[PDB]
């Protein structure tokens, strides 16, 4: 059917600078008509679909003018001359020209900004939880970037492996910072064998790894 | 301006059936061809089917996964379009928009979850503790979504509330963290404010250190 | 407003 294909999952920019986004179809999207058959939507986080162009290269009502659309036939590329915090979020092309319509699978822009160390902290499971007969231990990654660090969980300074989970904030709107949650599940039992729990973090941000740790007793 | 709103989303056994509505207010529909756009996380952002008016005899077209299952119809004089669907699988799990004919306007949209697992209430539990960081884990729960709030929406300033993970066997957890002063512990009370509407459940929990 | 009207009939294409 008409393949749209968005090549970059994402994209990284400065505020203040400039970013081109491409989308290509399978099959031309110029009808007899004259007109390319596409459109560009930003879709921000936890937010509907926002229309920013038609027919290719048209701005959408209320759409701000530092958005443009251009392309030839089967290759289309979205621009934003002046990124700004309210443009960050996934924008998708779409073809209208015959049924299905048909989505690419999205580009989402992410604000560049200077390294910053995360704010590493670890918390013991609560009384209330371990009665339950379950434990988690969860290790808290404040305001940083960029997007890549590495959590390794230490059970009796034994590296851990299969019993965690990590969840990552979307970029924060005020400071262009990531936070990250990594919760350790373990059962109540096997919690009460072992006595040093530590969070040890790795961060291009950081001259050497950082560990937060706790001795299960106090 | 515009608003279109969908509704009729939830919880759904696999094979069973869901009608979704989709009401415009100062939006004369009767002029306009609709749509049903759907979105997940595996297949992104999926149009599903459209309908046109009264003098196109309401023709409709489908995506070809939905077509036999689904049916799309309007009635403009109760301002309405409608999505009517039947023999439900997994794949049909998520948001479900409804559109207008240039893609301009778009509901909120509604969470449609299709699985054979029953609803569950979830737990709330402290993470008690320059600069501290206190939180609130609430874990285990079915299906998706909860909602958490700090001091019944007073202290906003640095909170994280995490996306939600799915566990071993398909349970929700999710942990919502702050950022405050050191000064401020046993001076300044921090309260977490839990709701997960599918199963009813409403936690207020106090955050304290040990 | 016609706007919108106006818009989605130069738009429309069968
Ligand atoms: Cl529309
Ligand atoms: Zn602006
Ligand atoms: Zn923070
Ligand atoms: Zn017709
Ligand atoms: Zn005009």
């Amino acid at each position: 059917d008409i393949v749209m294909t968005q090549a970059a999952p994402s994209v990284p920019v400065t505020p203040g600078e400039s970013v081109s986004i491409s989308c290509r179809s399978s099959k031309s999207l110029l009808h007899s008509n004259g007109n390319t058959y596409l459109y560009w939507f930003l879709q921000r986080p936890g937010q509907s679909p926002q229309l920013l162009i038609y027919r290719m290269s048209n701005l959408a009502s209320g759409v701000p003018d530092r958005f443009s659309g251009s392309g030839s036939g089967t290759a289309f590329t979205l621009r934003i001359s002046r990124v700004e915090a309210e443009d960050v979020g996934v924008y998708y092309c779409m073809q209208h020209l015959e049924y299905p319509f048909t989505f690419g699978a999205g580009t989402k822009l992410e604000l560049k900004r200077t390294v910053a160390a995360p704010s590493v902290f670890i918390f013991p499971p609560s009384d209330e939880q371990l009665k339950s007969g379950t434990a988690s231990v969860v290790c808290l990654l404040n305001n940083f970037y960029p997007r890549e660090a590495k959590v390794q969980w230490k059970v009796d300074n034994a590296l851990q492996s299969g019993n965690s989970q990590e969840s990552v904030t979307e970029q924060d709107s005020k400071d262009s910072t990531y936070s990250l949650s990594s919760t350790l599940t373990l059962s109540k039992a096997d919690y009460e064998k072992h006595k040093v729990y530590a969070c040890e973090v790795t961060h291009q941000g950081l001259s050497s790894p950082v560990t937060k740790s706790f001795n299960r007793g106090e | 301006e515009v608003k279109l709103e969908e509704s009729g989303g939830g919880l759904v056994q696999p094979g069973g059936s869901m009608k979704l509505s989709c009401v415009a207010s100062r939006f004369t529909l009767s002029k306009y061809w609709m749509n049903w756009v759907r979105q997940s996380p595996e297949k992104g952002l999926e149009w599903v089917a459209q309908i046109r008016l009264k003098s196109d005899n309401y023709a409709t077209h489908y995506a070809e996964s939905v077509k036999g299952r689904f049916t799309i119809s309007r009635d403009d004089s109760k301002s309405s379009v409608y999505l009517q669907m039947n023999n439900l699988r997994a794949e049909d799990t998520g948001i479900y928009y409804c559109t207008g004919e240039i893609f301009v306007n778009w509901g909120q949209g509604t969470l449609v979850t299709v699985s054979a697992a029953s609803t569950k209430g979830p737990s709330v539990f402290p993470l008690a503790p320059g600069t501290a960081a206190l939180g609130c884990l609430v874990k285990d729960y079915f299906p998706e979504p909860v909602t958490v709030s700090w001091n019944s929406g007073a202290l906003t300033s640095g909170v994280h509330t995490f996306p939600a993970v799915l566990q071993s066997s398909g349970l929700y957890s999710l942990s919502s963290v702050v950022t405050v002063p050191s000064s401020s512990l046993g001076t300044q009370t921090y309260i977490c404010n839990v709701n997960h509407k599918p199963s009813n459940t409403k936690v207020d929990k106090k955050v304290e250190p040990k | 407003d016609g706007d919108y009207e106006e818009l989605v009939l130069a738009l429309r294409s069968e």
